[PDB]
């Protein structure tokens, strides 16, 4: 039913969407797992039932992050609040989400800025604080039978300015903020 | 104990076998080869994409079979065999807990008896 606190109802969609990896033989060699982030996460969005052209890099994504100064200079609040709602909105029909994250801190390279990508696969509250669980596909540790990239302790937490900000259960120093929003396509015909 | 080493992954290239030497997905400034090393109470099992794991050996169940085989069961299942004794090169089989999917199965050298080189491993090919 409806939470009382938060007023929307708490998702899971984990038990219906299978985990991958990217460090999986099946993206190649190392070097090719190495890149394959994104790769991996289309797998999740392809687990849940989208199209395999679903989340292209184009015009489509919001873009949340733009390139002395105050903590926000490259946070667009509106977009922030629009992807917001559209995570909210494919959440409740049933499918995931993949975004893109930047480091607050623990970036593994901080002279670059390579991409990173997750996938949103649940939302909840405690006390009307609302958090969004995540697959990190990139870990291939596993604890307790499954990979820590499926921990329910995947979690972002919904901020005061609508960003979403959070930590990967595999490493405790990574914290991200979602950045970019790339959009579902469904499998239709036409 | 015939288990009881830092085990250094070998990697069989064009040129020969070597040790990798890589700098980790979560962190480029740390650089090591792959390694299993089982000193006294503790496992370590070090990937190039993940930190290393160190268990507690007092909490996984270790088993001894035949010809100096060994299992140990922590969140991961490894197998320990001989591969060529007397070059120290044994071969880690690790698998889920499941033994559904195998991980990896390299062969490994004693970092004691390595003559292989620590090749820096360039992920920017
Ligand atoms: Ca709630």
């Amino acid at each position: 039913g409806v939470c009382p606190l938060c007023g929307k109802k708490h998702i899971d969609l984990r038990s219906k969407i299978d985990y991958q990896t990217q460090f999986d033989s099946r993206f190649g060699t190392k070097k090719e797992q190495n890149v394959a982030c994104y790769k991996a996460c289309k797998v999740i969005l392809t687990n849940a039932g989208l199209s395999p052209n679903s989340a292209p890099n184009d015009n489509t994504v919001i873009q949340i992050g733009v390139e002395s100064h105050s903590s926000s200079l490259t946070i667009d609040f509106v977009k922030a609040s629009e992807g917001l709602n559209y995570i909210n909105q494919q959440l409740e029909t049933g499918y995931p989400i993949l975004v893109g994250v930047d480091y607050k801190a623990g970036s593994p390279n901080s002279d670059k800025t390579t991409d990173h990508f997750i996938v949103i696969v649940g939302r909840g509250c405690k006390n009307n604080e609302v958090y969004y669980l995540f697959y990190e596909v990139g870990t291939g540790q596993q604890e307790n039978g499954q990979y820590k990239g499926a921990h329910e302790n995947n979690k972002l937490y919904l901020k005061k300015d609508n960003t979403l900000q959070g930590t990967p259960y595999h490493n405790s120093n990574k914290k991200y903020i979602v950045v970019q929003i790339r959009k579902n396509i469904l499998s239709l015909e036409h | 104990r015939p288990y009881e080493a830092i085990w250094l992954a070998i990697t069989d290239t064009d040129s020969g076998y070597v040790v990798y030497n890589y700098p980790n997905f979560q962190d480029e400034k740390m650089i090591a080869p792959e390694y299993v090393a089982i000193r006294n109470d503790s496992l370590i099992y070090a990937t190039w994409h993940d930190y290393p794991e160190k268990f507690s050996l007092k909490y996984a169940k270790i088993e001894n079979g035949n010809n100096e085989q060994y299992s140990f069961v922590t969140e991961y299942h490894f197998s320990f065999m001989w591969v060529d004794k007397e070059k120290h090169i044994a071969r880690w089989t690790i698998s889920d807990i499941q033994k559904k999917k195998t991980i990896s199965n390299y062969l490994y050298i004693d970092s004691r008896y390595n003559t292989f080189p620590l090749i820096d491993y360039q992920w920017d090919e």
